[PDB]
RNA sequence: AAACUUUCAACAACGGAUCUCUUGGUUCUCGCAUCGAUGAAGAACGCAGCGAAAUGCGAUACGUAAUGUGAAUUGCAGAAUUCCGUGAAUCAUCGAAUCUUUGAACGCACAUUGCGCCCCUUGGUAUUCCAGGGGGCAUGCCUGUUUGAGCGUCAUUU
RNA sequence: GCGUUGGAUUGUUCACCCACUAAUAGGGAACGUGAGCUGGGUUUAGACCGUCGUGAGACAGGUUAGUUUUACCCUACUGAU
RNA sequence: UUUACUUAUUCAAUGAAGCGGAGCUGGAAUUCCACGUUCUAGCAUUCAAGGUCCCAUUCGGGGCUGAUCCGGGUU
RNA sequence: CUCUUAAGGUAGCCAAAUGCCUCGUCAUCUAAUUAGUGACGCGCAUGAAUGGAUUAACGAGAUUCCCACUGUCCCUAUCUACUAUCUAGCGAAACCACAGCCAAGGGAACGGGCUUGGCAGAAUCAGCGGGGAAAGAAGACCCUGUUGAGCUUGACUCUAGU
RNA sequence: CGUGGAGGUCAGUGACGAAGCCUAGACCGUAAGGUCGGGUCGAACGGCCUCUAGUGCAGAUCUUGGUGGUAGUAGCAAAUAUUCAAAUGAGAACUUUGAAGACUGAAGUGGGGAAAGGUUCCACGUCAACAGCAGUUGGACGUGGGUUAGUCGAUCCUAAGAGAUGGGGAAGCUCCGUUUCAAAGGCCUGAUUUUAUGCAGGCCACCAUCGAAAGGGAAUCCGGUUAAGAUUCCGGAACCUGGAUAUGGAUUCUUCACGGUAACGUAACUGAAUGUGGAGACGUCGGCGCGAGCCCUGGGAGGAGUUAUCUUUUCUUCUUAACAGCUUAUCACCCCGGAAUUGGUUUAUCCGGAGAUGGGGUCUUAUGGCUGGAAGAGGCCAGCACCUUUGCUGGCUCCGGUGCGCUUGUGACGGCCCGUGAAAAUCCACAGGAAGGAAUAGUUUUCAUGCCAGGUCGUACUGAUAACCGCAGCAGGUCUCCAAGGUGAACAGCCUCUAGUUGAUAGAAUAAUGUAGAUAAGGGAAGUCGGCAAAAUAGAUCCGUAACUUCGGGAUAAGGAUUGGCUCUAAGGGUCGCGAUCAACUUAGAACUGGUACGGACAAGGGGAAUCUGACUGUCUAAUUAAAACAUAGCAUUGCGAUGGUCAGAAAGUGAUGUUGACGCAAU
RNA sequence: AUGGUGAACUAUGCCUGAAUAGGGUGAAGCCAGAGGAAACUCUGGUGGAGGCUCGUAGCGGUUCUGACGUGCAAAUCGAUCGUCGAAUUUGGGUAUAGGGGCGAAAGACUAAUCGAACCAUCUAGUAGCUGGUUCCUGCCGAAGUUUCCCUCAGGAUAGCAG
RNA sequence: AUAUUGGCGAGAGACCGAUAGCGAACAAGUACAGUGAUGGAAAGAUGAAAAGAACUUUGAAAAGAGAGUGAAAAAGUACGU
């Protein structure tokens, strides 16, 4: 055993989907995401994991608000309207 | 499992909706580097891993 | 190089007690005004078996002196106690088997059980099946009672510490050979994961001080200093002597 | 012979998955899941099963009239007749002895 | 002598080298200072006449409003050509909005699209039950408000 | 030129004895011969003993258990077109 | 070195319920002792009835005592 | 009586899974026994919970003998199925400096090639295990390295704890 | 000498063809190299003087990519097996239909599920790739369709455990702890109705939350229906919960019912706080009883098969759900009565003056019967009409028997333990007596009937020799339910029914050597390290059985005999009133019989005498060691009386032993 | 070395479930009978015990040192075997995490990884050691010796060479 | 005044020129592997313009042979050389 016959017994998931990152790294019994650290308030990341930081850092999503912050700054955070 | 969580069923629904070949009118667009659906998945080849 | 078994026991992962089937902690009543000044009468409702304990327990129901309700207590049944028997607990209770009396209220030579080490700890001494404490004397000034414990030790306890008149039931239990690994197995299945025991000399040096060698042998004295450290205290800890005990006990 | 299947998704022979093979008006054999049997209510004094009390699962007693759950006596569907009688006799005799003890105490002083 | 083997050439294969390309990288320099409980970064799921993705967006869903430009978009279909016009566009700009489910993530939970409580309102006779709509209910701390606790304690009636 | 054996004990080479025989000669061939076998021994890891070692462990000492992989190529050989 | 004190510190319990000092009553010599429960697997809860005083009336309500006082040191 | 460091191997047991000498000696078992068993015992180096001796029952444990039984053998023969084989279709891998006939010589002291001889004729199929010091793996034995690691101990130097 | 790039220059070359590439064509140089021609090609590039470097490859078991010989080779050989014809098609060993032959043989190759997968389900189209042959077929490809719930699950409860808060620790990420050294509270309502709330009468708490699709748990069944969904749809028939409610009934002038000696009965028949009790709720094994379903079987009413002959024959249909009413038990209990000549009584020896036996009653409703549901359904037939939807028209669906039978449920018991074999949600009852209560009337939604609502998520399919994991369509692995006939002790092996499958690349030959399966004269272990392998034995009945022994065993010791078929004989039972009737197997014996065969296949111990060793059962080196190793019971030693022993933690107002207490825990 | 991730395999404890033909033997308890002066023996039944036993399903894995060994398979296949009602087998939930766990103890197991897992980083770690080290021509052209070294497969030094 | 391998906006280079240069010139932190932490590719070029080969013929079809487009098919999306 310990090879092919043992691989036949693999039908119980150690991890499921994480609510925070969606990676299937949420350890069911530990109730902790091995990837993002949920439910810890901080997002898990390590300076030895530079590639993982790059995978999950700012700019890898769509930046729904941060993408417009810069244009708003350039216009000086104006508040009125263009006023034809 | 036939008794699945709604989250699982939602993921399977998305996978089913995106299990299709490339639309044929793409490959007619002006520049169109796209040749085929390179992200096609099949239940017999690559598992979704949830 | 490895953490030995007796060291691993302290983390309490698989070495915790199997307490699922147990009836609850066997304790005397809380030491209250009624027991401190007079007595209170309870009734023995059931004499039941406790998993992992040789002695049977007695469920004894008392009235609550301050609220209209019943309070069930789990005593360790003394031998001769029966269901439907009235138990009397307090300073003024009679010297009858099953009653709970302060140690200072009983005469010399009284046999008691479930004796409190301190007044109100609800029972610490002579609780295992067949065991008992003997009252060997009183010191009324600076009120203390001298008692003999099952181990033969003499102990001085507060005269307000309580005990149950009689001997713990279930005695003679260890007189029957277990006769079978399976019987030891079922005994310890309901106590804790301490069985079976691998001999240290049957292990490797990494696993145990006694491990290794081209023969099974301890190699150095198995008597270990009291000041030795964890991982070293395997064998006979702080042994005053070894060998087949020839001679008398109760050293003067 | 006709063979049957479980009608629920529980495939294991647990206490809550007991079945009986019944024949339907279609002429065919089918499993019918059977509820766990009821235990008779028992006397609070002696533990014997209470006579005259319906035997149902716990929540079924909310769906039946008072007559099914009681007996017309001083402790009804709580204590059996003999235990109630022993309670009567003990109460009366002990109260009488209390009176006797009180007067004996008063006349011994 | 053929076949076969080997060598060379031509043509054809195999393969993708070379060459020439280059909306990419790399390094240097210069300038600037702007994420988030007013919910960020990140995630999930969705949204187009015909899209699987990338990109965009959020049930107002490849977008709404506003401003500028001034006639497109385009693979097809459709629409329009008044297009001398508050007006095309997958345009630019962007100050008004929307912004599902989440996430520090905030009613409690979450391997559940699980379970409450409060207010306003609508329907079912309906203050109490059920349902629909709208608005709410986290924690630490600060200032303040109100209601309190303590023979901690002052005075006063006594 | 021709033959030079059958057995008891031992993993054994060796040895020794029984017995037949005409005779039971000695040797080599990578101490012929393991993609020929076998694996009893030796020669990993399990285990026991004795002696040694404070010990971990040691012993050309004893004991018990312990995976023996591949040819379809070339040649050689055997046969075959 | 042995010993005392308690508020620091330490241990333990409880829903912090009866602690400490007095006192009433009885007995016996300022002191001592007593001061609600023991045949029985019943019962024991509604500010406790009762007693007493007040009010306010048809419902009743409140105080005191029943159940001593004092110190608020939970033990 | 002593002396080495306290005692000086008792009851038992043994060429025993412990005996070097050793295939010990004696008996028995056999035609023949380095085997077995029973004895013997100054026992290299047996021995008392580092347990001694013995033990019914049990054992996929080690061992000897006997009866039965047999292709284990004398000594091989034959039969069946599936292969191998040939064909259609399908179609890998190991390995490969270049390659592939020997004898001797010399040579890094065992050549496919070099030297001298023998020889030597296309293209091949099934087998085969002599050789390719065949393949598999930067020998695991051994030594070296101022390379480790597991483990041990009054090694050196420390340390949790106490 | 050559390469990438840079400054300068030749106003260098070039779409009239730069660079690159190919060229047994030419020239120069000793050489690194340079130059030219020809072909190909398409956009750039070169000479010289200098600058500069990521500047020159045969190797590194080099890196990446590509390609060979091997080689049309090894091979595509486990799971018994295929064949004929037609249809379709370009094409058929492989698709479809029919026929035939087989297999799984109910511990399935059947019918469902759990985990997992995720659309594989189903239809239409369809074959480039994939299905190591093929392919018209497919779990493929393309396009679509499909999963319907108050009652089945989740949801809720708690389990081992996980984990906030209050606190404490930690530089800190965070750790401890889960009721703790906390001011941790909503729900009743006097009164309030300046507002049923704040002031204000008065009742209860030693605590978040998560944790089970097998534990606990409110309630649904039957028939039909789809290409694919069904306890979900349709039809019918129920039930539960939450709520609202009005009649009828009941109750009250003796206000909160009557009857029975009683056990208790009922259509109802007030009941707050608080308390108590019960259910939820529990091991395993053994025999016995009963039920259900199945199996077997008789009669009859149909349909089919065989019919040279025989066979009142062989096969098949004849069914009845949840729910409801009446009724129905063992046990248990009550009344009468008073028992030795002790009786009753189980397969199992228990019970009785603490009241047996007996007579008469009460109760639980597992369960069964009858009836409703409901024959109108379903089943099986017949006679019809038939260009369609297809429609009819009728008939019958009945009555028994049997049991160490199988499966399963259950009851009353009995055996076992130094083992005595969850919890909580939740529901009910009782005690209590707060309160509210009647007479041109009050009381009762635990009696009947009536009204309304029941959300959310899952629901298709496979569940494996092809839907999961193992790189794959892998002889491996992966939890569970149902379970026919014969032989037979049997869920063994062998054959068969229902259902399913007939899938493993094929064809042809029959060399060697193999793999798997067999046989063998005479000898009988001489083979070999060694009886390795194989053989021999084997079921059942009867006989007989040694040493030794812990008296239990050894033991199936050893060693003998018998066994078929047939025709008989004897014995072993139920029920009813010795007779009548009914019924099933097991045992023993006898005669006869045969190529002396007969557990006829299948299935199925070899035995004995000893030594070493470990007591035994058990355990381990998954993937070279199963042992004498480990464990074990037994024995012994050691520490420790809690301000403790042993052991955790970085620390803690922190932990394990410990729900513990020397008959214990800890260490040997 | 630092910081993380794993108990879907397996090890062990816990919680909640589930699974296990047919035979042999015939323990307590019980009933009847016989012998005997008695004490008490003896017999026949009944019953159905056991970490009993034969043997299925199961769990395991002894031997063939069989098959296969470019496999069906990084552990399988066949036959033969151990065990088969309790220290039994097993699902799910849960706990224990790397000098840590877990271990009826094999240095076993801890996801084909174990005498210290996996992942990333420190890290292009160091190597007196092995391998490789890319154009042409021309001229000159060695050393394996001296001394010192924790040196003896290395270096410094002198020598030889440009 | 100083720092700035992150962000935003710019200007550059004796830098690399698709096995180079960031891992990623492209739907690249993508596909895919792993339970997980993590690991992590390959992959640019028809032509000026699709003018992407009408039509005929052989074939069941894929395709072929012609014809045609184009400067070139010695450019046919299996596309520069
Ligand atoms: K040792
Ligand atoms: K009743
Ligand atoms: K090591
Ligand atoms: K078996
Ligand atoms: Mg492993
Ligand atoms: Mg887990
Ligand atoms: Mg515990
Ligand atoms: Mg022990
Ligand atoms: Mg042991
Ligand atoms: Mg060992
Ligand atoms: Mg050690
Ligand atoms: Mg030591
Ligand atoms: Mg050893
Ligand atoms: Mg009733
Ligand atoms: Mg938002
Ligand atoms: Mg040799
Ligand atoms: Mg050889
Ligand atoms: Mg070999
Ligand atoms: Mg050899
Ligand atoms: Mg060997
Ligand atoms: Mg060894
Ligand atoms: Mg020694
Ligand atoms: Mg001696
Ligand atoms: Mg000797
Ligand atoms: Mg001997
Ligand atoms: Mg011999
Ligand atoms: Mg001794
Ligand atoms: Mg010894
Ligand atoms: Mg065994
Ligand atoms: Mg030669
Ligand atoms: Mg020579
Ligand atoms: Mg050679
Ligand atoms: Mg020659
Ligand atoms: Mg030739
Ligand atoms: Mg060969
Ligand atoms: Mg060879
Ligand atoms: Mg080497
Ligand atoms: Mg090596
Ligand atoms: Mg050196
Ligand atoms: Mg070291
Ligand atoms: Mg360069
Ligand atoms: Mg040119
Ligand atoms: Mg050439
Ligand atoms: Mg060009
Ligand atoms: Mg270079
Ligand atoms: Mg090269
Ligand atoms: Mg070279
Ligand atoms: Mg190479
Ligand atoms: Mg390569
Ligand atoms: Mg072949
Ligand atoms: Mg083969
Ligand atoms: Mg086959
Ligand atoms: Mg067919
Ligand atoms: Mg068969
Ligand atoms: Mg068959
Ligand atoms: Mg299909
Ligand atoms: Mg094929
Ligand atoms: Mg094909
Ligand atoms: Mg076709
Ligand atoms: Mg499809
Ligand atoms: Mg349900
Ligand atoms: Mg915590
Ligand atoms: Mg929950
Ligand atoms: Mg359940
Ligand atoms: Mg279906
Ligand atoms: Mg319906
Ligand atoms: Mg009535
Ligand atoms: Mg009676
Ligand atoms: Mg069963
Ligand atoms: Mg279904
Ligand atoms: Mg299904
Ligand atoms: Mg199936
Ligand atoms: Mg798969
Ligand atoms: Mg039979
Ligand atoms: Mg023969
Ligand atoms: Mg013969
Ligand atoms: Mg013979
Ligand atoms: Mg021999
Ligand atoms: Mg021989
Ligand atoms: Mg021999
Ligand atoms: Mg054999
Ligand atoms: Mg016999
Ligand atoms: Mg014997
Ligand atoms: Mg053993
Ligand atoms: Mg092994
Ligand atoms: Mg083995
Ligand atoms: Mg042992
Ligand atoms: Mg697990
Ligand atoms: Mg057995
Ligand atoms: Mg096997
Ligand atoms: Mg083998
Ligand atoms: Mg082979
Ligand atoms: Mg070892
Ligand atoms: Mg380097
Ligand atoms: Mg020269
Ligand atoms: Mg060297
Ligand atoms: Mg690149
Ligand atoms: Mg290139
Ligand atoms: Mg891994
Ligand atoms: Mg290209
Ligand atoms: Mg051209
Ligand atoms: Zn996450
Ligand atoms: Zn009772």
């Amino acid at each position: 055993g310990k090879g092919t016959p043992s691989f036949g017994k693999r039908h119980n998931k150690s991890h499921t989907l994480c609510n925070r990152c969606g990676r299937r790294s949420f350890h069911v019994q530990k109730k902790t995401c091995s990837s993002c650290g949920y439910p810890a308030a901080k997002t898990r990341s390590y300076n030895w994991g530079a590639k993982a930081k790059r995978r999950h850092t700012t700019g890898t999503g769509r930046m729904r608000y941060l993408k417009h912050v810069s244009r708003r700054f350039k216009n000086g955070f104006q508040t009125g309207s263009a006023s034809k | 499992a036939a008794q699945k969580s709604f989250r699982i069923k939602q993921k399977m629904a998305k996978a089913k909706k995106q299990n299709r070949p490339l639309p044929q009118w793409i490959r007619l667009r002006t520049n169109n580097t796209i040749r085929y659906n390179a992200k096609r998945r099949n239940w017999r080849r690559t598992k979704m891993n949830i | 190089g490895r953490v030995i078994r007796n060291q691993r026991k302290g983390a309490g992962s698989i070495f915790t007690s199997h307490t699922r089937l147990r009836q609850g902690a066997a304790k005397l009543r809380t030491l209250d005004y009624a027991e401190r000044h007079g007595y209170i009468r309870g009734i023995v409702k059931q004499i039941v078996h406790d998993s992992g304990r040789g002695a049977p327990l007695a469920k004894v129901v008392f009235r609550d002196p301050y609220k209209y309700r019943l309070r069930e207590e789990i005593f360790i049944a003394n031998e001769g106690v029966h269901t439907g028997q009235f138990i009397y607990a307090g300073k003024k209770a009679s010297l009858n088997v099953g009653n709970v009396l302060p140690l200072g209220s009983v005469p010399e030579g009284t046999i008691v059980s479930n004796v409190e080490e301190k007044p109100g700890d609800r029972g610490a001494l002579a609780r295992a099946s067949g065991n008992y404490v003997i009252i060997i004397g009183h010191n009324p000034d600076e009120n203390k009672t001298r008692v003999r414990l099952p181990s033969g030790a003499k102990k001085v306890i507060s005269s307000d510490a309580r005990g149950v008149i009689g001997v713990i039931a279930g005695g003679g239990r260890v007189d029957k050979p277990l006769l079978k690994a399976g019987r030891a197995f079922h005994k310890y299945r309901l106590k804790r994961n301490s069985w079976p025991k691998t001999r240290g000399v049957a292990m490797n040096p990494v696993d145990h001080p006694h491990g290794g060698g081209n023969h099974q042998h301890i190699g150095k004295a198995s008597t270990i200093s009291r000041g030795a450290v964890s991982g070293q205290k395997a064998g006979l800890i702080a042994a005053r002597r070894t060998g087949l005990l020839r001679g008398s006990q109760k050293t003067q | 012979a006709q063979r049957v299947t479980f009608r629920r998704r529980n495939p294991y022979n647990t206490r809550s998955n007991k079945i009986k093979v019944v024949k339907t008006p279609g002429g065919i054999l089918r499993a019918q899941h059977v509820k766990k049997l009821a235990t008779r209510p028992k006397c609070g004094d002696c533990g014997s099963a209470l006579q005259g009390i319906s035997t149902l699962r716990p929540r079924q007693y909310a769906t039946v009239s008072k007559t099914h759950k009681t007996v017309s006596r001083a402790y009804g569907g709580s204590r059996c007749a003999n235990c109630v009688k022993e309670r009567i006799i003990r109460a009366f005799l002990i109260e009488e002895q209390k009176i006797v003890k009180k007067v004996v105490k008063e006349q011994t002083e």
